[PDB]
RNA sequence: AGAACUGGCGAUGCGGGAUGAACCGAACGUAGAGUUAAGGUGCCGGAAUACACGCUCAUCAGACACCACAAAAGGUGUUAG
RNA sequence: GCCCUGAAAAUGGAUGGCGCUCAAGCGUGUUACCUAUACUCUACCGUCAGGGUUGAUAUGAUGCCCUGACGAGUAGGCAGGCGUGGAGGUCAGUGACGAAGCCUAGACCGUAAGGUCGGGUCGAACGGCCUCUAGUGCAGAUCUUGGUGGUAGUAGCAAAUA
RNA sequence: UUUGCUCCACACAAUAUAGAUGGAUACGAAUAAGGCGUCCUUGUGGCGUCGCUGAACCAUAGCAGGCUAGCAACGGUGCACUUGGCGGAAAGGCCUUGGGUGCUUGCUGGCGAAUUGCAAUGUCAUUUUGCGUGGGGAUAAAUCAUUUGUAUACGACUUAGA
């Protein structure tokens, strides 16, 4: 019995991948999540996060 | 498991045997100090209808 | 500790009584009540007779007959006071029953041999001297129960034939008494009179 | 001569148990004699035994056994609990059971 | 809601069950207080 | 052959039947979980067949090994078998059911000299 | 309660600027223990003076064990106990060995012939009642004669075993 | 892996707190007091024997 | 198959109350056995030893009839046929026995208390 | 019947309240060992026919919350005051 | 205070029952004892979270690994899976030396949906994986159609003289 | 019906166990009273003693108990006979006389035991029955069908019939 203080088991909300299958996205991925697990730079840390954006979130610069 | 039940064809091993006198001899000449220690040993043990292991006393 | 307890009934008090009688019945040793008819309850006889006749007109309304059995026997009245006191309606319970018996009197088996008494039940160990209790074959007869007198006169033969035999055992104890007396003094006897005998 | 007990006669009572919930997992047994939980300690680990006789013979017996242990008091009757490699019967209740003197202390 | 008129109940009750009695012989439930003192006269008798 | 593995356990062995499985033939005994509002089952009640719980997972080091610490392989033919030529220690070659009597026994010989556990080396062995 | 101890707790409000060094108040309190001892204190207290564990501090809490706790004694007693109608004051007496005792009976007293909770009794006047004829009540004034003396009729001597084969005497 | 607690295993009561070591040998834990002994107040004594 | 069927006496023999004497079953089965039995002949057994084994009567196609009861509606007046079916055996004698010799499996604790037994006596 | 705060029930099993949606305890993965809550420990039934102070006799005893209702008024019954 | 009286209702009847009278009652204080899916430690599952980790002449970085916490749940939402008909691809898959189906208180896997095997039966097609697709999963619907019970060898086959 | 049926002593197979594993070891009555011994002038007596548990008494040492030699006592004692008696509350048991026969741990000797390997109930009770031994004993009925009417729905009941 835990009076829990949290909704339990919250899914983070923020995203771990991005949705789509685009084999060659996915390498630039797998690139960064190295870069941004080794490199420490915070810049891997946004780009890599900036991959897992859906196409609502990467505007047409 | 082939002979199963054909007796011994193995019983005792005459050294154990004769050991046990090269002893035997040495304690019986202890037992004859203590009186109805040689009875109390060629007796067996039991429990008595009233008889409490934990209350007892060895 | 024997194979059977035969249980001496006078004095003792129903409930109590009924109660280490039903534990011991669950737990696999056998039991043999006898003098049921010399065995007490609490209260004075006029209560216990009313709360017979509080159970005597509790029957099934459309046939007296599958009704509640109203025994009047003091053996079967105990063994009712016994049988809520169990589980009989599994087997267990029917089993443990099968290794209850209890009579009226002392029949023939049970009157060669020993029977015990169980303290925390009589009702000289309980009953603040003073307060009035109940003798059963008292209650039962005027309940039902068409055997009281039958009963005092078989008792009355057996506790002569008995009182005839403890006489005998009388001398008997006092025969072999008065040769530990004289064997007593020796010098195997004192042997053991160090050795706690 | 006549006698060759080297247990003790202890009677399976029932299963700890609650009002309505036994569980079969644990037994409890009444051993003679025993009436203190001070008392009832010397029996803690001997191995018990529920000896039984069985129509179709096994290996060479038509008396199986059943293999258990003390664990722990239980009560203030000198009652104490005891595990089998398979739990009891329940048709045991009332069932004389043997509690050995091993593994012995003294 | 009552009997509406209290009226006595047909037939005796201690007289049932009103199964066929099991013997043509009708058994003899009793009979007279035994008086040690008389001479050893019979009590029945078996008639037609 | 099979590699060291822990005491498998299973936590639960008894199938879970649908309840009422027994009742009505046409409940099938396969399982399904009690949708209803009454339903005892569903509320779990105390003395009522234990609905599968996820709890009943068993330990992944032990999950899909069969009694023999093998892994069971469907095999339809030999160049199928072949596959466990590198993992005679941790699978076992199980015939399917549409194997012919013939074919089977050339399966046997090849998964023998090769050094497989083949789990029913007994299908259509009519003497 | 448990074993009584008669306890002496002392408070006397709080240093304020203006009352430094404030008139200690000592109760002779009764309890099982220390806390139910200050509990019981202020609870008292604050029914006499406005102060309470607020406002006041527990000075010292040294427990008060018997003088003679060997010696028999005659006691007199005065409580103020709330019965369910009202409340009332009354004197009861028990000759015991020790204050600490003889207030463990009195309460159980209390619960018996007054059914009177631990909490609807407030033990008032509680010293020991020095010469005899100085005991109000006949229930303490017997046991006080010349070399008394009495038997034990009926011992109940309790079974350790189930059953018996000896049919039990009453004889003492 | 395993929280093998101190109390209950001197080998792990000294990998942390390696006072245990000096403390064992020094007793500490059991080590005798001065009897000091003064005398309390008269009025101590007849506040607290009051009535 | 016997709810509300009349008591008889003649039904003690077998131990029940219920015991009816279907006329039209009877000439079809003891009508059938005179087939058996004939069979039983052309095939060379002994009309003595001969003993029905396994007679076995099932449901068979329900022949479909109609009744009209009241305000018209209709009733079905199934027939309920059989499909009965025996076997008369020559009765052989002796059940025979034929017994397993059971591999015993006794421990060496187990031997030796059979060795140590068998060497007191014989 | 209708509102307030909170907690529940609904939707929630579990141990106790014999019994019960709502009360006591307490919230649920699957197991094992320990310890308890609530409630209890004559027997049913796991647990003391334990300890101690007392009170009680009812020819209509009394028996533990929600809970299975009882009063105003009486008693030279008895106990204490 | 306890107790008595005041205390009357309908089937027999409920401190739960038996039974209990220096109680197994009423009041109180003391212990020890008992046992819930709760609490403590541990194992396993899962979810979540926090991290670690390309690593070489190997095989899954939607991988492996470490670490901590948590798990109730109708209406309901979502995610991951199982299964069925048919479609593209694939296993140069299975098969008249027996496919499919059906039977099997015979075996194995999975928490589960289900999958797998042996035996029986049988006679002409069928399955795994990758995707596509849908008339895709039933215990209800006084559901439809068909079929079969208990009821039951029962009601009853009794007007019109035979 | 071919010798079926039954009782005893066994013999071996089956059979199960609500659960042997030293001994259920007999006054009565009372309990604010009793037991026991004993004394006389026999009582509701005197005197002594006892209890506070059976934590007693009995049994109990021997290959689950073997083979021999005695010593001392003539006791104890098991089985099977035998004499007389007692017990009908379910007597089915208790008591007794005398032979017999085995043992006797009351005392002293001498041999044996192992390898069941460091435990595995480590198998020794009594229940029921069957099939085969040979040893005694005994040679029926019921039901249907027929019949009757004191009976009756049917069964049942009541009669009758070599």
């Amino acid at each position: 019995g835990i009076d829990h203080t949290s909704k339990q088991h919250k899914r983070s909300g923020h995203r771990t991948a991005p949705k789509s299958d685009n084999v060659y996205l996915k390498l630039l991925v797998k690139l960064y999540t190295f870069l941004a697990r080794r490199t420490d730079a915070p810049f891997n840390k946004v780009v890599l996060k900036a991959l897992f954006l859906s196409k609502i979130n990467r505007p047409p610069v | 498991a082939n002979l199963f039940p054909e007796q011994q064809n193995k019983e005792i091993k005459a050294e154990r045997v004769e050991d046990q006198k090269v002893v035997d001899k040495a304690l019986i000449a202890e037992i004859k100090k203590t009186p109805l220690l040689k009875q109390y040993l060629s007796a067996s043990f039991s429990l008595k209808n009233g008889d409490k292991p934990h209350m007892l006393k060895f | 500790v024997e194979p059977v307890v035969v249980i001496d009934g006078k004095g003792h008090l129903v409930g109590r009584l009924a109660s280490v009688v039903a534990k011991q019945l669950l737990n696999g040793q056998k039991i043999v009540v006898v003098r049921a008819e010399e065995l007490n309850i609490s209260g004075e006889f006029f209560r216990n007779k009313l709360k017979y006749h509080d159970f005597l007109r509790k029957a099934t309304a459309f046939n007296k007959t599958r009704g509640p059995f109203h025994f009047r026997a003091p053996s079967r009245i105990f063994y009712k006071a016994l049988r809520g006191m169990v589980s009989h309606k599994t087997a267990r319970g029917k089993a443990a029953l099968e290794r209850l018996k209890v009579f009226e009197g002392i029949p023939p088996p049970y009157d060669k041999k020993k029977r015990v008494v169980v303290p925390q039940a009589l009702r000289v160990l309980r009953l603040k001297p003073g307060r009035k209790y109940t003798t059963l074959g008292k209650l039962s007869t005027s309940v039902g129960w068409k055997y009281e007198d039958v009963v005092a006169k078989l008792e009355a033969k057996r506790k002569v034939s008995s009182a005839e035999y403890y006489a005998k055992k009388r001398a008997f104890t006092k025969k072999v008494a008065s040769a530990n007396a004289t064997a007593a003094e020796s010098d195997v006897a004192k042997q053991l009179a160090a050795l706690g005998y | 001569a006549e006698s060759h007990r080297l247990y003790v006669k202890g009677k399976h009572l029932s299963y700890q148990r609650s009002k309505r919930v036994n569980n079969p997992n644990v037994s409890l047994i009444k051993i003679e004699g025993v009436a203190t939980p001070q008392d009832a300690q010397f029996y803690l680990g001997k191995r018990i035994a529920y000896v039984y006789r069985a129509s179709k013979e096994v290996r060479g017996s038509k008396i199986r056994v059943m293999w258990g242990k003390v664990t722990r008091t239980h009560g203030n009757s000198g009652v104490v609990r005891a595990t089998f490699r398979n739990n009891l019967p329940a048709k045991t209740f009332g069932a004389s059971v043997r509690i050995f003197l091993y593994p012995s202390n003294i | 809601s009552h009997r509406k008129y209290e009226a006595p109940r047909h037939g005796h009750l201690g007289f049932l069950p009103r199964k066929r009695a099991a013997s043509i012989r009708a058994r003899v439930k009793a009979f007279p207080k035994d008086d040690r003192s008389k001479p050893v006269a019979l009590t029945s008798f078996l008639g037609y | 052959a099979s590699l060291p593995h822990p005491k498998i356990v299973k936590k639960h062995t008894k199938k879970f039947k649908r309840h009422h499985s027994d009742r009505y033939h046409r409940v099938a005994e396969n399982w399904r979980k009690q949708k209803g509002i009454d339903s005892v089952v569903r509320r779990r009640f105390r003395g009522n067949i234990s609905q599968p719980k996820i709890g009943y997972g068993s330990n992944k080091k032990t999950k899909f090994l069969s009694p023999s610490g093998h892994k069971t392989f469907l095999v339809a033919n030999v160049k199928d078998l072949e596959t466990l030529t590198m993992h005679t220690k941790t699978y076992a070659a199980e015939i399917a059911h549409n194997i012919s009597a013939k074919n089977r026994v050339v399966i046997l010989a090849r998964a023998k000299a090769l050094g497989i556990k083949v789990t029913n080396p007994k299908g259509r062995l009519a003497l | 309660m448990a074993h009584f101890k008669e306890y002496q707790v002392i408070g006397r409000r709080l240093p304020t600027e203006s009352v430094p060094e404030p008139k200690l108040f000592r109760m002779r309190i009764f309890a099982s223990n220390e806390v139910i001892a200050k509990s019981r204190y202020w609870y008292f207290l604050q029914k006499l003076h406005k102060v309470k564990k607020a406002s006041g501090e527990i000075v010292s809490i040294n427990q008060i064990n018997e003088a003679h706790p060997t010696k028999v004694k005659n006691f007199g007693v005065w409580v103020r106990y709330d019965s369910r109608s009202g409340t009332h004051n009354m004197y009861k007496e028990i000759r015991d060995v020790s204050r600490v005792a003889a207030v463990e009976t009195l309460y159980q007293d209390m619960a018996a012939r007054h059914r009177a909770r631990f909490r609807s009794i407030h033990i008032l006047k509680v010293a020991e009642i020095e010469k005899t004829a100085d005991v109000k009540r006949q229930y303490v004034k017997q046991f006080l004669t010349k070399d008394l003396k009495f038997p034990l009729p009926h011992r109940v001597q309790k079974s350790t075993k189930t059953f018996s084969y000896k049919r039990p005497s009453t004889f003492y | 892996v395993l929280k093998k607690n101190p109390l209950k295993n001197k080998q792990v009561l000294l990998r942390l707190n390696p006072y245990a070591k000096v403390f064992a040998a020094e007793k500490l834990g059991s080590k005798k007091a001065e009897k000091t002994g003064t005398k309390p107040a008269a009025v101590f004594t007849e506040t607290l024997k009051h009535d | 198959f016997n709810s509300s069927i009349g008591r008889t006496a003649q039904g003690k023999e077998f131990g029940v109350t219920k015991a009816r004497w279907p006329a039209k079953s009877v000439k079809f089965v003891q009508g059938l056995l005179q087939n058996a039995a004939a069979n039983a002949e052309a095939k060379g057994l002994d009309a003595t030893k001969l003993y029905v084994s396994h007679i076995q009567v099932n449901q068979a196609p329900k022949q479909r009839r109609r009744t009209y009861r009241a305000h018209g509606r209709i009733n079905k007046y199934e027939s309920s046929p059989s499909h009965i079916e025996l076997v008369v055996t020559e009765k052989e004698e002796a059940v025979a026995k034929a017994a397993e010799k059971k591999v015993v499996r006794l421990t060496s604790r187990q031997r030796g208390r059979i060795a140590a037994q068998k060497r007191i006596a014989a």
